[PDB]
């Protein structure tokens, strides 16, 4: 059932695309056809210049992707220069003091951390998606 | 309320987080538990101004080096921790806590801190200073130190009896304003 969201979900995203990691190794979309998919929600992606970027976030095993909508397609996200697909090894979450609706995410990695900011709809949503992500991040191996 | 971004620093286990949680809660920790990224968010009057302050901890452990600089963008004011009884956390900040805020964010005010101010006094912890063959920290070396690097203040304080703490924070804003 959320395997069925999660293949059509893989049909909409473009053949083509891809996201540098930090240690530049490329990650293409080949290698997501294996998945499991957990969550799946509409959230906004602050910028460094405080702008929001719409994005879908899915959270998976074993990894945590980030997306956005070319015309009727989906593609992996390319904000800030920063990887659209974060492993969970060693991810971690703490919530925005400046707003409730927000958390941090910071994705530890072989070439280095890297943060992201996200903003949801509520602070029912952003509490959710913190203990959902603190979860898979438990189960991950 | 104008909106100013504090970012703490310091060698591991100086008192930083009990510093910041004790500033903004009134109440001193629970256990240790060291930090790897926690933010906070205060509102205090300072001069008659309504100020948003944000405060941002960070890991004191070299583990974190990498880690650290991430919350450095677009700080308005950075916090240079010592302990009064751990002299080498205080040799640290010319060695590696002033040179780190000048790499990442030159041109940004810093107040050095003392922290761990009640421990200076307590004989108890003297003595265990005098085993190490260590002497706590006197207030005219931080003041020579903050000159030292260039920095606004020289504040002393300590989260346990929070003497001198508000005035940590209050200067900190006025180096802002
Ligand atoms: N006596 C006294 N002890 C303090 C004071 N502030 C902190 N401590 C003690 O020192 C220890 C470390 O304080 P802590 O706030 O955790 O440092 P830290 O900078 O956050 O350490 P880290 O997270 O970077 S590793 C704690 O066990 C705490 O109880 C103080 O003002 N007086
Ligand atoms: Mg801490």
């Amino acid at each position: 059932e959320k395997n069925q969201k999660w293949l059509e979900i893989l049909n909409k995203i473009e053949n083509k695309t891809y996201t540098k990691l930090k240690n530049g190794h490329v990650f293409r979309k080949q290698a997501l056809m294996e998945r499991t998919l957990l969550y799946d929600g509409l959230v906004y992606w602050k910028t460094a210049t405080g702008r929001f970027k719409d994005i879908l976030a899915l959270l998976l095993t074993d990894v945590l992707l980030f997306l956005q909508e070319k015309d009727q397609k989906y593609i992996f996200a390319a904000v800030d220069q920063k990887p659209s697909v974060i492993s969970l090894q060693k991810l971690i979450a703490r919530e925005v003091a400046n707003e409730e609706r927000g958390m941090f995410l910071i994705s530890a990695s072989s070439a280095g951390p890297e943060m992201y900011e996200i903003h949801t709809n509520s602070k029912e949503e952003r509490n959710n998606w913190m203990r959902r992500i603190q979860q898979a991040v438990e189960s991950c191996p | 309320p104008q909106a100013i971004k504090c970012v703490v620093v310091g060698d591991g286990a100086v008192g930083k987080t009990c510093l910041l949680i004790s500033y903004t809660t009134n109440a001193f920790p629970g256990e240790y538990i060291p930090t790897v990224f926690d933010n906070y968010s205060a509102n205090v009057m300072v001069d008659g101004k309504p100020v948003n302050l944000g405060l941002w901890d960070t890991a004191g452990q070299e583990d974190y080096d990498r880690l650290r600089p991430l919350s450095y963008p677009q700080t308005d004011v950075f916090l240079i921790c010592f302990s009064l009884v751990s002299p080498a956390s205080f040799e640290n900040v010319r060695a590696k806590w002033y040179p780190e805020v000048r790499h990442h964010c030159p041109n940004t005010p810093i107040i050095l801190v003392g922290t761990k101010l009640d421990l200076r006094d307590d004989k108890d912890t003297i003595e265990k200073l005098k085993e190490k063959k260590l002497t706590p920290i006197t207030y005219p070396q931080g003041l020579a130190m903050a000159k030292e690097i260039g920095a606004v203040k020289y504040l002393e304080c300590s989260a346990l009896t929070q003497r001198g703490l508000k005035t940590v924070f209050d200067e900190a804003i006025r180096a802002v304003l």
